């Protein structure tokens, strides 16, 4: 594959300045995968020493934000149900 | 052992607890004569297995012990007059199961603790932000009363 980044300006209605940019190139064989090496596997590789592996967390898994509000209490609790309950690095 | 220790913290027992917990965890926690330290090394044995049910769970106890002591222990060092070593303890009750009431008077507690210090300005941040969370807004005022009159801004010291 060979991998284009596109750009749209939005305050200008003209349409202007589509910046159009090819940032490498991307080739795949199943004789990479068969060793690994671009694999992402889950448990045993947990530490987590190319960064690139987490943002492929975050770019492939599926995202949902919530907000909490304790009208009666305070809320303190978060960080010890993702340490102790989740036991979170 | 929560509960026993719940009335032993209501009726003022403290050195008989202290040792209690020592006894609890390992005696090796034996000169560690501090309670607060104690109650947190205090670890509740199990995730509650498969059992019959309760009105209440060893850990929301430690969680209702660590704040009850902490606002105790921290009016104590204010009254008798050390208002620098309240705010670590008066700071390690907000952190923790801390009641909309029960911290509206750490905020008060801590706008005291910064007058007789005299920190007016940072008082004054305490008990305004004591106002805003709080529904039992007298004890501030009085604060802010005695703030001023230890300043002697006289006409706002009559104005709270």
């Amino acid at each position: 594959c060979t991998v284009l980044l596109q750009i749209m300006e939005r305050e200008s209605g003209n349409c202007p300045k589509d910046r159009y940019v090819v940032c490498g190139r991307v080739f795949l064989s199943l004789e990479d995968l068969s060793t690994g090496k671009y694999l992402l596997t889950f448990p045993k590789k947990k530490p987590i020493e190319h960064m690139e592996d987490l943002f492929a967390l975050l770019a492939a898994f599926h995202k949902s934000c919530f907000q909490i509000t304790s009208p009666g209490y305070a809320l303190n609790s978060m960080k010890v149900w993702l340490l102790e309950h989740m036991k979170c690095e | 052992v929560g509960l026993q220790a719940a009335l032993w913290l209501s009726a003022d027992r403290l050195g008989d607890l202290a040792l209690l917990l020592e006894t609890l965890n390992g005696s090796q926690s034996g000169a560690s004569k501090d309670l607060l330290l104690l109650l947190k090394t205090w670890s509740p044995p199990a995730e509650e297995l498969d059992a019959p049910l309760t009105l209440q769970d060893a850990q929301g106890l430690k969680d209702v012990l660590l704040t009850a002591f902490a606002y105790r222990q921290g009016l104590q060092e204010l009254i008798t007059g050390n208002p620098d070593k309240a705010l670590s303890s008066l700071h390690e009750a907000a952190s923790g199961l801390c009641p909309r009431p029960v911290l509206v008077q750490v905020y008060t507690a801590l706008g005291s603790c910064h007058r007789k210090m005299g920190n007016p300005q940072r008082a004054l941040l305490y008990l305004v932000a004591a106002l805003k969370e709080g529904s039992a807004w007298g004890p501030p005022l009085l604060e802010a009363s005695r703030l001023y009159q230890q300043l002697g801004d006289t006409t706002a010291e009559l104005e709270s």
